[PDB]
């Protein structure tokens, strides 16, 4: 079956470059013309670049917001797509995808993504403080707050606790982002029972678990 | 420049329902249009193709139509795993353009936010390092007001919120908000207070503590 997996994303200077590629396999890579789709977020996704096949020129075409900057190619030999980014700029930060066009123009199939972050702000482990209230049911929280850059995983009791969570998108505030969790059990849940918050933040190798203890 | 205008931007109907969605182009595309469904952390997949073709694993209840400029979507009967975000797409002239997106939401019985507040962990007063928190959980509809007040004059400076998209679990909608301060400032202050200002009521909903 058709499978595109992207890779060479991470988080770059402005005005820095970043080499895109992605491994097309399950269908023949020169018979499909390929483009570049990116997503950020809460926003409609949006087309970059088209490169056509060998039977029709192997020419390009881009978006005019790219142009001149994001460079689309592909090499045969290894069923490879590639984007070519140069003078990278804060708004080009998003999740990009490998994505084909099918018959009727049709843009069918896409890939999982890799993830663009384009900010002076350096890589910073996150905090993570625990949030104990100040009956019937209770209200625990999770503050992950000052670090870079995205993602971060966080969890209740190992993922074992999932339900009444709620887990906000990160915001950033310079700089840093913040990150909340809200858990709500029954009283005679907690502090009965332990309830703990799990985050992760790959980008820094950081693996911390926050006990909420009233 | 082809310009894709799809209205319904948002969308709220309920399980079971018949609900449309449309797409104009601001110039003839034929039939090279498509259909998109996105759910909430996942990538885009094909529903329609060719203005009215049903891609392979795509279920009956889905089926788009129209030429030339005017393009419908329909989903007949929705379901729960019907709530996602649709895009159209014209795959007849460069560049290819997106329509700006419909996001679909349950609809249910209006809930006032059930707010707490959080003073600042001991583990950030030391330090230092403060920030109050405060949720406002499980309300609808969308909309929401939060005040902050310390000694109960309104602060507005560092104040960080969030809103989660529509639980799937009950339809409501949840918002975090996170007041940062100084160690010293907040060590200066005695009482906290989280307003929260709902359609559900002309009073908001006030939590608070003392002690800085």
């Amino acid at each position: 079956e058709v499978k595109l997996v992207e890779s060479g994303g991470g988080l770059v200077q402005p005005g820095g470059s970043l080499s895109l590629s992605c491994a097309a396999s399950g269908f023949t890579f020169s018979d499909y013309y390929m483009t570049w789709v990116r997503q950020a977020p809460g926003k409609a996704p949006e087309w970059l670049a088209l490169i056509r096949n060998k039977r029709n020129g192997d020419t390009a075409e881009y978006s005019a917001s790219v142009k001149g900057r994001f460079t689309i190619s592909r090499d045969y030999s290894r069923s490879i797509l590639h984007l070519q980014m140069n003078a990278l700029r804060t708004e080009d930060s998003a999740t990009y995808y490998c994505v084909r066009q099918g018959r009727g123009y049709t843009l069918d199939y896409w890939g999982q993504g890799t993830s663009v972050t384009v900010s002076s702000a350096k890589t910073t482990a996150p905090s993570v403080y625990p949030l104990a209230p100040v009956g019937s049911s209770v209200t625990l929280g999770c503050l992950v707050k000052g670090y870079f850059p995205e993602p971060v995983t966080l969890t209740w009791n190992s993922g074992s606790l999932s339900s009444g969570v709620h887990t906000f998108p990160a915001v950033l505030q310079s700089g840093l982002y913040t990150l909340s969790s809200s858990v709500t059990v029954t009283s005679s849940t907690w502090p009965s029972q332990s309830i703990t918050c799990n985050v992760a933040h790959p980008a820094s190798s950081t693996k911390v678990d926050k006990k909420i203890e009233p | 420049d082809i310009q894709m205008n799809q209205s319904p931007s948002s969308l709220s109907a309920s399980l079971g329902d018949t609900i449309s969605i449309t797409c104009r182009a601001s110039q003839n595309i034929n039939i090279w249009l498509s259909w998109y469904q996105q759910k909430p952390g996942n990538v885009p997949k094909l529903l329609i193709y060719k203005a009215s073709n049903l891609h392979t694993g795509v279920p009956s209840r889905f089926s788009g139509s129209g030429s030339g400029t005017d393009f419908t979507l329909i989903i007949s009967s929705l379901q729960p795993e019907d709530i996602a975000t649709y895009y159209c797409l014209q795959g007849q002239s460069y560049p290819r353009t997106f329509g700006g997106g419909t996001k679909l939401e349950i609809k249910r019985g209006d809930a006032a936010p059930t707010v707490s507040i959080f003073p600042p962990s001991s583990e950030q007063l030391t330090s230092g390092g403060a920030s109050v928190v405060c949720f406002l959980n499980n309300f609808y509809p969308k909309d929401i007001n939060v005040k902050w007040k310390i000694d109960g004059s309104e602060r507005q400076n560092g104040v960080l919120n969030s809103w989660t998209d529509q639980d799937s679990k009950d339809s409501t909608y949840s918002m975090s908000s996170t007041l940062t301060l100084t160690k010293d400032e907040y060590e200066r202050h005695n009482s906290y207070t989280c307003e929260a200002t709902h359609k559900t009521s002309t009073s908001p909903i006030v939590k608070s503590f003392n002690r800085g």
